[PDB]
């Protein structure tokens, strides 16, 4: 197993937390608590050529909550910068952004991503996005909510970390799962916890899944 | 344990400690990195932390630690800088240097410490800001020569010129005051001269590849700004297109220089100009020919496979022949010995375009269209290009997308049609036989039968119809035979849709074969019976699409039809949508609408719309009838959604017919309301039963499905309709009854914000014509509404849309609602204005703006009158500071113009006198004092008490210029941007608010 | 994958999510195919779940027969049920999980499956 440093910077609530959290656990994080500083998580894929695993610095996008700011781009060898289709102001910074994290990591791929692209009311259109092809960004339409291009990012940077064009993510492998007793001492508690998981109602009712 | 220790300032700092807390962080896991992390983050933003930094550089042995240490520095730089006395910052400014100078001098460290070095040459940039040139007029001649001294020293010195170039040029917009910027760039410009010779020399004089990198680097940074002679009247136009493209190392970055030398601003009327224009050209592409790859080059492949920096290496060739061919191809397009060159380096954009890369494919094909418009155009110019046109038509219809990606798909489709026009029987004959390697199965695919008939359909209209006519058919025929040799449910499904796509796109044919086209309805209604998944779904989409284009044509007899056709589809309408899901069925019906709405004559029209509406009005009738014999019967799951789908039904014909829906409204209006009632009482209930979880139910989320779609229904008609006294007369006030009072007596849960939306659309169409119904409106949502959204910026997030649209419709056309609001629920309403400002959410912030503009116009209409008086008395000050408060607190940047906008009304109210009474109560200024002396006043104090750093000098500077500026919104907005840099530093110039 | 060993008996597009008692919400856990399958060695009926995308498991535990299917309040297409041992993030934990469909049709033939399953692995 080997793992690669990425950096991931744009705007307050532009999506990045949101985006990170569903890779970790699959969970969608309707709430916007901002990120103090960084938050570092490792996040691992498997692929033809065995695991990755990426050191996810997932940083402030608001100044008062920034932290080190570029303090956290040492030694970084790959990025994602993140902007809201639904926000042109987070598409105008990205520049700023990207100024920042090349000034301290030359050499290194990033991805260009575009979060939000689920809401009917699109701000930034596909034709003004245009940021990316002098600096050699790779750049992807994503959703975290939808999760339409969700691992593309990641798909990327892993092949052009590994050097291998044609890298794929795979089926981790599934292990038989153990049989269990229902132990006769929690039984009762069991009763409880599913009473309250049964009257609280699931979440966006009105979806596809 | 220890680590908290470096956050004891009563003690000196333990260097050793903070290379402890540092590594933790950088090379740390779990807990202990997230300590690390909060300890550092407190460090660094203690105001003091700076004067550690000398320690720290002195000191540590850890590169990170002298980063951190650097990062707190520039925040001093940045912000305080001018605080110092003169000796502590030439003290500061020295110490850098001389750390710049020695890791240079150092071989080990420069080439290992480069982080550490670019961080100190930013930090050195900040302090030019600062300094640079009035405190320091040696810096450039002092750097110049320190670059002869040694050649890591010369390098270094380049990325300091790079990042200065950047800082001043790049980035000064938004970060520095207008006349600052000026002085910055007059200054670089000033001393310019003397850097290029450096930077020349360098290029000439060779032979270190780091450092010609770094100077070909800071050379495209000066290529943003610098005159064209520097490039054009010098030898370097020469050693960028020849020597350096040479070479892999100094390529990369040659490349970008040259697409930006070709965006130089340059003499258009000069011939030895255009001849260094085309031999920049000529040498850059023998040099690509002879050392990187000859024209014939597979570059899908070489892309494909990675190596190196290709990737990057091809992108920017693509970057560098788009724009220089988008400005100067006709430079190369008479000259008959320049012909070669041009054709090649389109070859090269050809190959380009073959690269499986969306992206780079975006740029070849942003390139393509203007060229293809062109040659539509420029006389004598399409036969140069045939053979790469054809080679494109290949290209694009290969790689053709759906129309769900509209811009590519549209990027696409006018290159095509561009291309298609330039050459059909080209155009044709690819189309054809790429058609015959589906058949053969050579190239059978999903993918690529899909990819094809999106780009047949792309192309109609552009052909002559008698082209068209015979391309169709052969289409057809083939289609039909491909279907034919496909086994299995799936393939024939593929083409079965695909042969939909490529009609549905022909209309014109549709329109001149009656009979093809009632055959393709026919066979489009056997397919509705289809459960083939996807088959029903473009059935229906195909039936709307086609029946959008030619429905004139389902509304007359045609010869040898006994009646209109759209009577025999309404006939049958029960077998034919037998089988569709409701969504299916709705769009059914949404079609018959739109041919029933090309009847003109209205008794015709009535009975269509009357023979439609059948089978939802029989079932309507049913359940009214047994639904109010017996109020239980709505309980049923299943009756609940049967009414919902009758009401969907008349949403999606109402759609389609609009004005023309009225009769059938008419039909059930009455009993729909008394449904609406029914169904609230209903929801009521099961709150009051089983608590707010009631709303999660099914049983109850059924119920409010009936309730949105009834509004939705009132809704669309009252968008539509062209009757307005009947919509004022038999509408408004039985609606007005059934949906007010049940939204204001719920608890804040049950209440439908489609509520406050349908309540606009009535507003927007009849607000002028129901002055008592307005205020109703008001009375009954305005205070619940306003309780609900005025604790936070989250809850209720489709109320708080809704309810500032409603009050914005409310303030356009009916303002004389707000004048009978008693004055505390008037000072809600202003109130209600400002808290729209402080949202970040964009639709709330804008509409609370355009508000607050449009009450000060409604107030300004009133003339001189109590009501307008006793406004400004109560509220001037409010919308002048609250306006204040977002345009200066960082975060509601998105909002600045309308904030400006706003800012520039009520300060011009005062600098025109067009306010009657005193702003000032009695005894607080002497009595005579203008408003304006006044206003000057309160604004000096207002930002001196909020801004406590900023001198006396700026802020009457600041005002000064704001009250002189305030009839000229782009001017006022820059004085604005002045003000918000100068309030994040301390000792910004006043005489910055004089910029001209 | 280590699935080459397994007949599968029923898939179905699901959305499963995870009862958080510390905040009492519902979490997504993945969106995917949910899949029966059997052991062609021990006859054992197992879920296997995997998410779009990516194809890591978000569910994999044994269709225990103690196991029983709930309403949720909120839905006419989802079953809520207790699984005391799911091994999808490695170790074995005990979850309350709720899965949905994409209609009811599709809730109550997975419940008729998820029974027969029961039923296969009481033998
Ligand atoms: C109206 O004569 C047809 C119309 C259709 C038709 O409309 N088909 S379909 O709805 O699209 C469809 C889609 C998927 C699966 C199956 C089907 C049937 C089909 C067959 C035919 C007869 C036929 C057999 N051969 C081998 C053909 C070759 C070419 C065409 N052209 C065509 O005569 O055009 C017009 C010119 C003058 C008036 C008619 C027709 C035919
Ligand atoms: N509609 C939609 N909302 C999204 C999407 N991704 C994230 N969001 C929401 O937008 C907000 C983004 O929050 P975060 O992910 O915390 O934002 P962030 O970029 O981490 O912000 P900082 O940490 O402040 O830099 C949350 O309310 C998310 O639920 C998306 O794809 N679509
Ligand atoms: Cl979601
Ligand atoms: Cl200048
Ligand atoms: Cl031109
Ligand atoms: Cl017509
Ligand atoms: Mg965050
Ligand atoms: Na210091």
């Amino acid at each position: 197993e080997v793992q690669f440093k990425l950096v991931l910077v744009g705007d307050g609530g532009t999506g990045k937390t949101t985006f990170v959290k569903r890779h970790l656990t699959g969970e969608f994080e309707k709430k916007y608590v901002a990120t103090l500083g960084v938050e570092v998580h490792p996040l691992v894929f498997h692929t033809n050529r065995g695991p990755i695993k990426f050191n996810v610095w997932d940083t402030a996008g608001l100044e008062k909550f920034g932290g080190l700011r570029d303090g956290y781009y040492i030694q970084a060898q790959c990025a994602i910068i993140m902007f809201d289709v639904t926000s042109r102001v987070t598409y105008k910074n990205v520049p700023n952004w990207h100024r920042d994290l090349v000034r301290v990591c030359e050499n290194i791929p990033i991805v260009l991503c575009g979060n939000k692209v689920d809401i009917k009311d699109r701000k930034v259109k596909a034709k003004s996005i245009v940021f990316h092809r002098k600096k050699n960004l790779q750049y992807y339409d994503i959703s975290a909510k939808s999760n339409y291009n969700f691992e593309k990012p990641f798909l990327w940077l892993a092949r052009k970390l590994i050097g291998d064009p044609n890298l794929e993510f795979v089926a981790m492998p599934a292990a038989a799962p153990p049989e269990v007793v229902m132990d006769p001492a929690l039984a009762a508690q069991y009763e409880h916890d599913l009473e309250v998981a049964q009257t609280t109602a699931l979440p966006d009712e009105d979806d596809d899944l | 344990g220890s680590m908290e220790g470096i956050l004891d300032f009563s003690n000196d700092l333990d260097i050793a400690l903070l290379d402890q807390v540092v590594s933790t962080f950088y090379q740390g896991e779990g807990v202990q990195q997230k300590q690390a992390q909060e300890i550092l983050t407190k460090f660094q933003d203690n105001p003091d932390a700076w004067e550690k930094v000398d320690q720290i550089l002195q000191f540590s042995t850890n590169p990170q630690s002298k980063f951190i240490a650097l990062s707190i520095l520039d925040k001093l730089i940045t912000r305080k800088w001018k605080l110092l006395p003169n000796d502590h910052r030439i003290g500061i400014r020295n110490f850098v240097v001389g750390m710049i100078i020695s890791m240079c001098q150092d071989d080990e460290v420069f080439k290992t410490q480069k982080n550490l070095i670019n961080k100190s040459d930013l930090t050195l940039v900040q302090i030019l800001k600062q300094e640079w040139p009035q405190n320091w007029p040696e810096f450039i001649p002092e750097l110049i020569g320190s670059s002869s001294s040694s050649v890591n020293v010369c390098e270094n010195n380049m990325i300091v010129l790079k990042l200065l170039s950047e800082e001043v040029f790049d980035f000064s917009a938004e970060q520095m005051t207008q006349a600052k910027a000026l002085h910055l760039k007059n200054s670089m410009s000033k001393e310019f001269e003397q850097i290029f010779k450096l930077c020349f020399q360098v290029l000439e004089q060779g032979s270190s590849s780091s450092l010609i990198v770094a100077t070909l680097e800071s050379l495209l940074r000066y290529l943003h700004w610098i005159p064209y002679r520097y490039i054009y009247e010098t030898n370097i136009l020469e050693l960028l297109s020849t020597k350096f493209m040479t070479s892999p190392d100094t390529r990369a970055i040659t490349l970008k220089c040259l697409t930006e030398v070709s965006n130089l601003k340059i003499p258009q009327d000069n011939d030895l100009i255009k001849r260094q224009t085309v031999l920049f050209f000529q040498n850059t592409l023998q040099q690509i020919a002879t050392s990187v790859m000859p024209v014939t080059a597979d570059l899908k492949a070489t892309y494909a496979n990675a190596n190196g920096n290709d990737q990057s290496f091809l992108q920017d060739l693509a970057m560098f022949l788009t724009t220089y061919l988008a400005r100067n191809r006709a430079l190369l397009e008479s000259d008959e010995s320049l012909r070669e060159l041009l054709l090649n380096a389109h070859q090269y954009l050809i190959q380009l375009s073959k690269i499986e890369e969306r992206e780079l494919f975006k740029t070849t094909l942003d390139y393509w269209h203007n060229l293809v418009a062109d040659l539509f155009y420029e006389p004598l110019k399409k036969h140069i290009y045939e053979e790469i046109c054809s080679q494109l038509r290949l290209v694009i219809i290969e790689n053709m997308v759906r129309p769900e990606e509209i811009q590519l798909y549209k990027s696409e489709r006018e290159v095509l049609v561009y291309l298609t026009h330039l050459n059909v029987i080209d155009t044709e004959e690819i189309m054809i036989s790429k058609l015959a390697r589906q058949i053969d199965g050579s190239e059978w695919s999903w993918h690529n039968i899909n990819t094809l008939s999106w780009a047949i359909g792309s192309i109609s209209g552009t052909m002559s119809e008698d082209t068209e006519k015979r391309f169709v058919v052969t289409v057809i025929k083939d289609l039909l035979g491909l279907c034919e040799q496909k086994r299995g449910k799936d393939n024939k499904a593929v083409v079965a849709r695909d042969i939909m796509y490529v009609v549905g796109e022909y209309p014109r044919f549709l329109k001149a074969h009656w009979n093809f086209l009632r055959t393709v309805i026919l066979k489009l209604f056997e397919f509705m019976h289809e459960t083939h998944e996807g088959v029903q779904d473009m059935a229906c989409d195909t039936f709307i699409k086609i029946v959008q284009k030619c429905k004139y044509h389902f509304v007359i007899q045609q010869p040898r039809e006994s009646e209109p056709f759209i009577q025999t589809i309404i006939r049958d309408i029960q077998k034919t949508t037998a089988d569709l899901q409701p969504q299916q069925v709705h769009t059914f019906y949404k079609a018959c609408g739109i041919i029933i709405s090309e009847e003109r004559s209205v008794a015709e029209r009535n009975r269509l719309l009357s023979d439609l509406m059948q089978l939802p009005n029989m079932a309507w009738d049913t359940i009214v009838e047994q639904s109010t014999a017996n109020p239980t019967l709505l309980l049923d799951s299943e009756t609940v959604k049967i009414i919902a789908n009758i009401i969907k039904t008349n949403v999606a014909v109402c759609t389609s017919m609009g004005a023309d829906f009225y009769p059938q409204l008419g039909h059930i209006y009455y009993n729909m309301l008394q449904l609406y009632r029914a169904v609230s009482s209903m929801i009521s209930t099961q709150v009051a039963a089983e608590g707010l979880i009631a709303t999660k139910t099914p049983k109850v989320r059924g119920l409010r499905t009936i309730k949105k779609e009834i509004l939705k229904l009132v809704e669309t008609y009252i968008s539509k309709a062209r009757n307005l006294d009947d919509v004022v007369k038999v509408l408004v006030e039985p609606l007005l009854n059934a949906v007010l009072e049940d939204y204001m007596n719920n608890v804040p849960d049950a209440r439908d914000a489609e509520v406050l939306n349908c309540m606009t659309t009535v507003v927007e169409k009849v607000g002028h014509m129901i002055p008592q119904g307005v205020i109703l409106i008001l009375q009954s949502v305005f205070e619940c509404t306003l309780d609900m959204i005025n604790k936070d910026f989250t809850e209720y997030p489709e109320h708080r849309v809704e309810f500032y649209k409603l009050l914005k419709v409310i303030n356009e056309k009916s303002f004389a609602a707000f004048l009978e609001l008693p004055p505390a629920a008037f000072k809600l309403f202003v109130d209600a204005i400002c808290w729209a400002f402080k949202h970040n959410n964009r639709d709330v912030e804008v509409n609370g703006l355009q508000i607050a503009l449009d009450l000060v116009k409604n107030i300004e209409r009133m003339g001189n009158v109590p009501f307008a008086n006793e406004f400004h008395k109560n509220y001037f000050f409010i919308f002048v500071s609250e306006t204040f408060f977002v345009l200066t607190d960082s975060d509601h940047k998105s909002g600045f113009s309308k904030q400006a906008l706003l800012l520039m009304k009520l300060i011009s109210l005062v600098y025109d006198n067009k306010i009657s009474v005193p702003l000032y109560q009695e005894a607080e200024v002497p009595q005579g004092t203008s408003n304006q002396v006044y206003l000057s006043q309160y604004l000096a104090n207002m930002l001196s008490n909020a801004f406590p750093h900023l001198t006396s000098e700026q802020i009457a500077s600041f005002l000064s210029a704001l009250t002189k500026q305030c009839k000229d919104l782009v001017v006022f907005k820059g004085t604005l941007r002045d003000f918000l840099v100068q309030i994040k530093e301390v000792g910004g110039d006043p005489t910055d608010y004089l910029f001209a | 994958t280590m699935e080459e060993d397994e007949e599968v008996l029923y898939k179905v597009r699901a959305k499963l999510f995870r009862f958080d008692a510390d905040a009492k919400e519902w979490k997504e856990r993945g969106t995917g195919d949910c899949k029966f399958l059997k052991n062609k060695k021990t006859n054992k009926v197992r879920i296997l779940m995997r998410r779009d995308k990516t194809l890591k498991i978000c569910a994999n535990h044994i269709i225990a027969p103690e196991y029983t299917l709930k309403p949720n309040v909120g839905s006419d297409r989802s079953w809520v049920y207790a699984c005391t041992a799911d091994i999808a993030e490695g170790e074995a934990e005990a979850f309350t999980f709720a899965i949905r469909f994409g209609s009811k049709e599709n809730a109550d033939k997975f419940k008729e499956e998820f029974e027969k399953a029961q039923e296969i692995n009481k033998k």
